[PDB]
């Protein structure tokens, strides 16, 4: 079974370079091809150029003839890709891909790798803050009352938040992050019953594995004079 | 060169119906050339088509290529929720900017439950300042949202984030966060969020005062 | 005239009692030739060619790999986990013609069309028992003492824009290649191409080029990585491998007005004993080269190119830099002709 394994996620700073390994199992590597593409947010798919393994030949996209290196190791099958002079706008998945069938055409793209995050960021392993989000001390109880928690100013991605330990999920909108300060933020919502809340704890679990950070936060009715 | 133009670049659809993908290239490239490729988030592209109209091995029936020279056309007979995702005109290197397709399980229109929240002790013991607005569980998806500090729009700050359609009421949920200094948002009394949607001629408005 | 596939023979004018390398081969695997061959000019015939799927192709290769495999002796091979030390005396080399030849009951149709693009029918076509006679020169990027294109210059690709297929081009002129090893560094040599003759023939070929790729700058520039043996020129010569930075030759651009119109160009070589092999995947060390003066003075007759893909972002530009590699081109270039029919 034809196999294209690549090498875990990196963070890089602008300027920084990076390289990317792809190790082929399941047929003989000397044989096809392998390409590259890059997977921007919102550039959807570019081919970059592809290795030759009988010798190194190489074919280099215009678009990245100087910062790009192809190479490859036929005594352990795997291929190699590095990137220079990353940039601010270089955050993408990289995949490695090789075509169908012997000898036939060189674009049918049938066998991809699973794909290597790369994100360039100036920005080091920050912890979020946790802040809650609560109605305006009146509270005209209506059914229902909505809370918040705004997970703000973390890095890198992802985090998790579960609401009253996961036992909150109905009514639950947990919003995609945004990124400005070169740091990421979410928001997130349940909507609970007015004789839940205040009479019994909300708590907003929050989690971030990169930061070694796990926060609890409930949300209390605000105080006012 | 060779430019692959895919058309819609949007496509909103329901579980159930045909969906019709549009890809046309700049020359002509024959009848066995042009690939077809599906994109979904968290998982590599996936070949569905090559040689314009050959299914690649392990996609089912329902995804069928066509066209000859310039016109090709990538066919849905039915769209199962698995399918909706991104789809890739491919010829050569160069690639389609791509068509996505997108859940809309058909609705009867409803309004938003607007939410504004000012900004907690918490941020504000760390000069920062937050004024968080969630409108939830509305339809259609197509929405507008306006901060006005002190009757004034404000446009500098303000950061949004859409959930996609709701897997049980087939709703859709936008929160919008503006962001400001500690010291600018002492600064002001009146803020305010203004959502127009399409039920209501006049936008929902949730406000509060800093001074209570 | 159903076309399939036969086990070919050869025939060569090799000499029994010489020790060159390739006449030693020839000489137990092939048959005299013919002194006058015939030749039917067959008419009102067309058949369709195919260079790119020729088992005459496949053929020729299993024979070359073959020669040189029990014909040069490195002091260590290496190939995939085995390592092998044995004797390297120097040996006799250089290449002579091989001719390839129908078994009974078979023939060869030679295709006649001066423009023959590689692909595709053929009007004035032949049928001979043997083809001409092939010198089988193992090289990169310059194609080596081959056979002409008889009228114009001719461009040939699988698909020529599709930047994964190698290009042939045929030159119909001959530009001359003196290599020498001058009799310091023992591995120091050069090579000497007339700086007109190359240039006026790069106008030449961006034109044939151009009628592929309408309007469109034409460019020429270096390989853009690899192993040494297609980044540089490779090459053999009286045994020893030859490696010339042939940045020299791919390094300008030519717009529809640059074609509108002594010294020499020089281009540093290496003489390497550790080299990679073409005929398997490995690595064989040879000894350090002869001494005396190492001359042989080639002829340029084809050129092996590969084009950058990818949307050049200035507007409209095709770049072309040298390939080579899989020495099955290099047969290619002179098998492109024929083809083997099973007579009926
Ligand atoms: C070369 O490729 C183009 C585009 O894919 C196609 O239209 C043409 O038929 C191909 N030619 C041959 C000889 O395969
Ligand atoms: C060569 O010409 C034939 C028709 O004369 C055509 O079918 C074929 O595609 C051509 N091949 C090229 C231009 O590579
Ligand atoms: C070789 O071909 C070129 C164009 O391809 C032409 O200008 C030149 O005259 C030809 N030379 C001969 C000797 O036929
Ligand atoms: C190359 O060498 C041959 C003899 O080996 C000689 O006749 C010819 O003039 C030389 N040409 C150049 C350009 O050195
Ligand atoms: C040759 O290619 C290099 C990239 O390897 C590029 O920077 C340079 O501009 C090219 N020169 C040309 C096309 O003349
Ligand atoms: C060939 O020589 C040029 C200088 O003219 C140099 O820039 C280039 O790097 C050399 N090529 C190799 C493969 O060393
Ligand atoms: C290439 O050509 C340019 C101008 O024709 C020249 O300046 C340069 O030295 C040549 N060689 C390289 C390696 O750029
Ligand atoms: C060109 O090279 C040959 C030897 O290959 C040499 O005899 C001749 O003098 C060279 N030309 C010049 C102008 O030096
Ligand atoms: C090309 O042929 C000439 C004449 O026989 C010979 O001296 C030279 O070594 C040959 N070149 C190669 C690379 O075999």
């Amino acid at each position: 079974q034809v196999q294209l394994v690549q090498s875990g996620p990196e963070v890089r700073a602008p300027g920084a370079s990076v390289t990317v390994s792809c190790k082929t199992s399941g047929y003989s590597f000397t044989d096809f091809f392998i390409h590259w593409v890059r997977q921007a947010p919102g550039q959807g798919l570019e081919w970059m150029g592809w290795l030759n393994p009988i010798f190194g030949a190489v074919n280099y996209a215009h678009k990245y003839q100087g910062r790009i290196t192809l190479t490859r190791d036929t005594s352990m099958k795997t291929a190699y890709m590095q990137l220079t002079n990353l940039r601010s706008d270089d955050t993408a998945v990289f995949y490695c891909v090789r075509k169908r069938v012997y000898d036939e055409y060189d674009w049918d793209w049938a066998y991809w790798g699973q794909g290597t995050l790369v994100t360039v960021s100036a920005a080091s392993t920050t912890p979020p803050s946790v802040y809650p989000l609560a109605p305006g001390s009146a509270a005209q109880t209506n059914s229902m009352v909505t809370l918040g928690c705004l997970v703000k100013g973390y890095f890198p991605e992802p985090v998790t938040v579960t609401w009253n330990s996961g036992s909150l999920s109905s009514g639950v909108h947990t919003f995609p992050a945004v990124l400005q300060s070169d740091l990421y933020t979410l928001s997130s919502s349940v909507t609970v019953p007015s004789s839940t809340w205040p009479s019994e704890t909300v708590t907003c679990n929050v989690a971030h594995p990169a930061s070694s950070t796990k926060v609890d936060k409930k949300i209390v009715p605000r105080d006012c004079d | 060169e060779i430019v692959l133009t895919q058309s819609p670049g949007i496509l909103s659809l329901s579980p159930g119906e045909r969906a019709t993908l549009s890809c046309r290239t700049s020359q002509d490239v024959g009848s066995n050339s042009l690939a077809w490729y599906q994109e979904k988030p968290g998982q590599a592209p996936r070949l569905l088509v090559y040689g314009a109209s050959n299914r690649a091995t392990g996609v089912p029936d329902r995804f069928s290529g066509g066209g000859s020279g310039t016109d090709f056309t990538l066919t849905i007979s039915r769209l199962e929720p698995e399918d909706f995702a991104v789809y890739y005109c491919q010829q050569y290197e160069y690639f389609g900017r791509g068509t996505k397709v997108q859940v809309d399980i058909k609705r009867t229109d409803a309004a938003p439950t607007v939410s504004i929240f000012p900004p907690s002790s918490e941020q504000l013991t760390s000069g920062g300042a937050s004024v968080v607005c969630f409108l939830n569980n509305f339809y259609p998806k197509d929405i507008n949202v306006k901060w006005k500090i002190d009757g004034s729009e404000r446009q500098n700050g303000v950061l949004n984030s859409w959930t996609d359609q709701d897997s049980k009421d087939s709703t859709y949920s936008m929160s919008s966060t503006l962001t400001l200094t500690k010291d600018e948002y002492e600064r002001h009394n009146s803020y305010t969020c203004e959502a127009t949607h399409k039920t209501s001629t006049s936008p929902i408005v949730k406000s509060f005062n800093r001074n209570e | 005239w159903k076309e399939a596939t036969a086990t070919l023979f050869c025939a060569s004018d090799a000499k029994a009692y010489e020790t060159e390398v390739h006449n030693v081969w020839a000489t137990h695997a092939c048959v005299p030739t013919d002194p006058n061959p015939q030749e039917v000019v067959l008419e009102n015939v067309t058949e369709n060619f195919n260079m790119w799927k020729n088992n005459m192709v496949e053929q020729m290769h299993e024979d070359i790999i073959s020669l040189w495999d029990q014909s040069l002796k490195p002091c260590v091979k290496l190939t995939g986990g085995s390592v092998i030390t044995q004797a390297c005396p120097k040996i006799s080399f250089e290449p002579i013609p091989i001719h390839y030849c129908a078994p009974a009951g078979f023939a060869i149709l030679k295709c006649n069309d001066k423009k023959f693009n590689g692909t595709g029918p053929c009007t004035n076509v032949s049928t001979v028992q043997c083809t001409h006679g092939i010198r089988p020169v193992v090289s990169t990027q310059l194609l080596l003492n081959g056979s002409l294109a008889e009228e114009e210059i001719v461009i040939r690709s699988e698909n020529i824009t599709d930047n994964a297929k190698i290009i042939i081009v045929q030159l119909n002129e001959t530009v001359e290649i003196n290599c020498t090893r001058p009799n310091g560094d023992i591995r120091q040599a050069h090579c000497n191409i007339s700086k007109a003759k190359w240039e006026n023939t790069l106008k030449q070929i961006a034109r044939k080029l151009r009628e592929h790729f309408k309007n469109e700058t034409i460019a020429f520039n270096q390989s853009s990585g690899g192993d040494p043996e297609i980044v540089m020129h490779s090459f053999n010569c009286g045994g020893e491998f030859f490696y010339c930075n042939s940045t020299q030759l791919f390094n300008s651009t030519w717009t529809w007005n640059d074609t509108e119109v002594n010294i020499n160009i020089t281009l540093p070589c290496r003489i390497k004993q550790i080299i990679n092999m073409w005929q398997e995947v490995g690595k064989a060390m040879y000894a350090p080269p002869i001494k005396g003066q190492i001359r042989c003075s080639s002829n340029i007759t084809g050129l092996l190119l590969t084009r950058d893909g990818g949307s050049s972002t200035n507007g409209t530009t095709e770049t072309f830099r040298p390939g080579g590699g899989d020495m099955r081109d290099n047969w290619r270039s002179e098998l492109y002709k024929y083809k083997v029919v099973k007579i009926e």
